[PDB]
RNA sequence: CGAGUGGCUUGCUACCUCGAUGUCGGUUCCCUCCAUCCUGCCCGUGCAGAAGCGGGCAAGGGUGAGGUUGUUCGCCUAUUA
RNA sequence: AGCCUGUGUACCAGGAGGGGAACAACCCAGAGAUAGGUUAAGGUCCCCAAGUGUGGAUUAAGUGUAAUCCUCUGAAGGUGGUCUCGAGCCCUAGACAGCCGGGAGGUGAGCUUAGAAGCAGCUACCCUCUAAGAAAAGCGUAACAGCUUACCGGCCGAGGUU
């Protein structure tokens, strides 16, 4: 098999041995494509996905690939962004950017600040009771919105009851 | 060669006289 | 008692009842199911197969029976179709309950002889295959690994 | 310090058995061999797996003792003890022609044995010995 | 109803010892197993909270004092995570 | 039951030597001494004599590297883990999936019921517009609304489904 991605005029995209960098207006990512027998190659103007064998494992990894390889060209352009709110029934939660590191605090009226660090060059950005995550690299945004979300996880009691925390709203 | 296909070209064909693929198919008549 | 005890057959067929006595009356309610009224006239025969010679306690048998016959009632108490449980529990089995002195066991029970590939259950249905699945429940309740399998049925 | 080695094989990237295996039919043969770069030496298999293994023998022992390697150094050593008759005078003195090395003490660059290599690029499921160690506890002094 | 795992009980067998492998219970002192009672981290709830019930990972540590009985076991009391 | 008790046979007992990690009866093998050679069972990555042998395929669990067995467990049941072979049906007159749009009126059918309008219960389930659209398959409401399946069209482009 083998699959070819044409790379945007936008981006360049550059890969020695297992490694592909995409540069693009909105930043890079690099990234780790290691799999037995599949080859990833920058042909010019196409990136092509290529191995000798068509097995169910080997076809699985080939597509995931190439959506990481197409995210990465959406990230250096476009970009990825999770929309996230913040929300509270009798505590006012607060949460703030300090450092590389979002931090909560009176969450549920709790006394010791809930804090998270931030992945690679994701930007942060709140505004009221609205959370912006966004950055180049998906994983990283992803975690960092995901982390955020967590970061307000509660066990003990019941959730339908207790829902004050942030959440995931839009998903790019 | 699904039957209600072939009746379409056909009504198509009819009311010109008178999917887009039965359209077009059509056209070609 | 478990099956491990009795679901062999290394022992000498023992059904003669007039050197026997004593044998506990059978646990199996009916043989013939379903509208027994009518004769096999459906579109549709399935068949439990055992896929290994066994011996099965007539206790098996009833809860097996009843497992698959009582859901068959996903058609209703009077519905189209009828069941049939070919085998009876001829073996009648004993147990040593002295020590191995005089040791020949007491009669405590019986149990049906089955080989495999035979059919132990034969229902007939419509296009309404709700026994495959009543089956699912039987095998359940046997011993042996078995085969669900349809015979009068093209229509797939 | 200094080991007059008739033979300097290069561990890296390759399967310590198959290595173990031939260093210990040459020192047999009267060869002193000298193995570089254990820490990236490898072993296939599922690294869950194979850590337990090596894990058990940390924790097992007594009073009489069963001192097990932690560091690539004594774990690919000790590999080799075992294919050898290291209690017999001819396999005493053959296992003491051999030591294994983190890294490569030497200037020349230590041959890579036939049927030894790992290929990268078609195998994932595979560990180094330097992780090994580092998950047994060992001090990465490499 | 069906399939199993363990080798703590009981039974079976009679392989080992009758030119003897010192008994039960207790005690003292050491190691271990997990099928987890508490503790840690979790899931479900007929989970509002509090208090629970059930389940998962897990053997690091803990699992105590007494009244009757030779008792093992067990019954009982007050403490206890 | 490494139990008890028959039977036929070969073995141990009273049977070496080779193999099986060890091991009365499993495999080869029945054996004067000494010597050269070739095999048997079994084995040829190292320990350990002989292959890191060849053509091809499967397995990712260290499954496995365990003929036989007190000794080597692993079962009923389950598995979109993966590989291989077959059959049926659908598909460039564009399939399967997804996304976008449409899902219309007579009409909120009749009946019962204060009520009931696709959807409490009962009966029926008709015809219009049309490229589609149930007298409504699932939610939802006090009953409506709202959200969707069926059904049609578009985008897309290659196999799909049982
Ligand atoms: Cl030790
Ligand atoms: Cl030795
Ligand atoms: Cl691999
Ligand atoms: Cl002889
Ligand atoms: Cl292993
Ligand atoms: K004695
Ligand atoms: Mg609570
Ligand atoms: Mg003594
Ligand atoms: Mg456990
Ligand atoms: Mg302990
Ligand atoms: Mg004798
Ligand atoms: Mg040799
Ligand atoms: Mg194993
Ligand atoms: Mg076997
Ligand atoms: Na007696
Ligand atoms: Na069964
Ligand atoms: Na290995
Ligand atoms: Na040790
Ligand atoms: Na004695
Ligand atoms: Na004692
Ligand atoms: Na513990
Ligand atoms: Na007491
Ligand atoms: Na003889
Ligand atoms: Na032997
Ligand atoms: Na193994």
């Amino acid at each position: 098999p083998r699959v070819e991605l044409e790379i945007p005029e936008d981006v360049d995209a550059e890969q020695d041995h297992l490694d592909i960098t995409v540069e693009g207006d909105n930043g890079s990512v690099t990234r780790r494509l290691w799999y037995p027998d599949i080859d990833v190659s920058v042909d010019g103007d196409t990136v092509v996905i290529e191995s000798d064998e068509d097995n169910a494992k080997t076809m699985s990894t080939i597509g995931t690939f190439q959506s990481h390889i197409e995210n990465m060209f959406h990230g250096v352009t476009e970009g990825w962004e999770y929309g996230m709110e913040v929300f509270y029934s009798h505590f006012p939660m607060q949460v703030n950017v300090e450092g590389d590191e979002v931090v909560i605090e009176n969450f549920l009226g709790e006394k010791a600040p809930r804090r998270t660090t931030i992945h690679g060059d994701t930007d942060v950005e709140i505004d009221g009771e609205e959370l912006t995550v966004s950055g180049p690299d998906i994983e990283a945004v992803g975690q960092t919105a995901a982390d955020i979300e967590q970061l307000t996880r509660i066990n003990d009691k019941d959730v339908r009851v207790f829902q004050d925390g942030v959440y995931i709203t839009r998903k790019p | 060669i699904p039957e209600w296909k072939q009746e379409e070209v056909d009504a198509i064909v009819e009311m010109i006289e008178s999917r887009n693929t039965l359209l077009e198919r059509a056209l070609d008549d | 008692k478990p099956g491990a005890m009795y679901r062999n057959s290394s022992k000498p067929a023992y059904t003669r009842r007039e050197y026997i006595s004593g044998i506990p009356g059978k646990k199996i309610a009916q043989f013939d199911m379903g509208n027994n009224g009518a004769g096999p006239t459906y579109p549709a025969q399935v068949e439990l197969v055992v896929e290994k010679p066994v011996q099965i306690r007539h206790n098996a048998l009833e809860a097996a029976r009843v497992a698959a016959n009582r859901y068959v009632q996903n058609s209703g108490a009077a519905a189209n179709y009828k069941f049939r449980i070919r085998k009876f529990p001829f073996h009648v089995i004993r147990e040593n309950k002295d020590g191995m002195r005089a040791p020949f066991g007491k009669p405590v029970g019986t149990a049906a002889r089955v080989h495999g590939a035979n059919h132990i259950f034969i229902a007939w249905v419509n296009p309404d295959p709700n026994v495959e699945e009543a089956w699912r429940r039987a095998k359940m309740k046997v011993t042996p690994t078995i085969n669900i399998d349809s015979s009068p049925a093209g229509n797939a | 310090a200094e080991f007059d080695a008739d033979v300097i094989v290069d561990a890296r990237d390759c399967i310590m058995g198959r290595v173990a295996s031939q260093v210990a039919e040459q020192a047999l043969d009267g060869e002193t061999v000298a193995v570089v770069n254990a820490e990236r030496a490898v072993i296939t298999g599922r690294e869950e797996q194979i850590v337990e293994k090596y894990e058990k023998r940390v924790d097992i022992g007594n009073d009489n003792g069963y001192f097990y390697p932690k560091r690539p150094d004594g774990i690919f050593k000790r590999t080799i003890r075992g294919m050898l008759p290291h209690k017999k005078q001819r396999g005493r003195e053959a296992f003491e022609s051999v030591r294994v090395y983190l890294g490569n003490p030497y200037d020349e660059d230590g041959e890579v044995l036939d049927g030894t290599s790992l290929d990268r690029l078609s195998n994932i499921k595979f560990v180094t010995l330097g992780e090994i160690s580092e998950t047994l506890g060992a001090n990465k002094t490499w």
